[PDB]
């Protein structure tokens, strides 16, 4: 990903086009975005330019929007939600704490540049 | 003639008359292709309707259809576990 | 035995917690020839209900950064707590039972780092014991 640089966005666009589903509300797109974010979160030494950071922020925003609500198209405590997967069982999407993933992505971004109520 | 069952179910009012129509349809016998159609119609109306008792009756009829000897219940099992996750 | 009533929501939550260590609070009001228990949220219906919450400050002195140290603390706690934490919060905060741990900047001093933690007495005793255990010895 680091060597490719700006090619990650083009690869993601090509993958989305190949999937024959332009709308990114599908659970597969959100899962792929989360997986891409964890890879960047794992390596904190991978510095990126302004364009790459903007693209990553846009992708994270799109993934969060998709995760918050998904289209209804068809053809001791815990937190979770519900949705309908595209041609697969809803239990197949094994994703835990997307908000924590966003927090980890923000942490990795801050780590690169050395950075009433509770929040 | 699945069309007759479909149109009769659609014309039936949701709260009360639907229960009586489903009971009357349940008492009479059914055939393999007729089962394969009415199960999907029942699932669609189960999604559409949100009353507790009606959904309970639909689940009971799903159980009755599953006991049919000649039927091949494979896809309806998948839909059953899906609605189980959603129930 | 003293006969009293319990709010349905509290009992439902208690049964859900028991099904899958946690202890339940108790708040009751003397009534006319009877006694009734009521939850904290339901007790607010008596309005007035002026809620006061304590927020003690825990001070630490270390040259390490904040976010990485927070991640290390989260890993250490989730290892010690035998995976009792299966929930997360969006702003990099981890909560156990009913105590919130979040990163907050100090008021004016840049040379010292301070965070704010709030808890009840039942959580206060456990928090004090855990902080004393941490201060006893760590790989520092």
């Amino acid at each position: 990903v680091v060597q490719h640089g700006v090619g990650l966005g083009e690869a993601l666009l090509e993958a989305e086009t190949i999937e024959e589903q332009e709308s990114p509300v599908n659970c597969f797109r959100k899962l792929f975005v989360c997986d891409v974010l964890p890879l960047i979160i794992n390596n904190h030494d991978v510095r990126l330019p302004a364009n790459l950071l903007y693209k990553y922020l846009n992708k994270a925003a799109e993934f969060y929007i998709n995760y918050v609500t998904r289209s209804t198209q068809i053809e001791s405590k815990r937190s979770s939600q519900k949705y309908i997967i595209e041609g697969l069982t809803e239990k197949s999407s094994q994703i835990v704490d997307p908000w924590e993933r966003l927090f980890k992505i923000l942490n990795v971004v801050g780590m690169r540049c050395e950075w009433y109520g509770d929040i | 003639k699945s069309a007759a069952l479909h149109i009769d179910l659609c014309k039936a009012t949701s709260p009360a008359d639907a229960l009586q129509y489903l009971l009357q349809f349940a008492r009479k016998p059914v055939e393999a292709e007729s089962v394969e159609g009415v199960v999907r119609i029942l699932l669609e109306h189960y999604y559409k309707e949100n009353d507790p008792s009606v959904r309970l009756k639909i689940a009971s009829l799903l159980g009755l259809l599953s006991k049919t000897a000649g039927f091949s219940p494979d896809c309806i099992m998948d839909d059953a576990i899906n609605i189980l996750q959603n129930e | 035995s003293i006969p009293v009533g319990i709010s349905l929501g509290l009992l439902k939550r208690e049964m859900a917690q028991g099904l899958l260590p946690r202890l339940l609070h108790g708040t009751l009001i003397m009534k006319e020839s009877n006694f009734r228990l009521v939850s904290s949220e339901q007790a607010l219906k008596e309005l007035a209900e002026h809620q006061l919450r304590f927020t003690c400050r825990v001070h630490l002195h270390d040259t390490r950064k904040e976010q990485e140290t927070a991640l290390r603390v989260y890993s250490h706690l989730k290892s010690v707590l035998k995976d009792h934490c299966v929930q997360h919060l969006p702003d990099g905060s981890v909560t156990v039972e009913s105590v919130l741990l979040q990163a907050a900047a100090p008021s004016e001093d840049p040379g010292t780092k301070v965070l704010l933690v709030s808890w009840t007495y039942q959580d206060e005793e456990l928090g004090s014991f855990l902080t004393s255990l941490l201060k006893k010895g760590l790989p520092q």
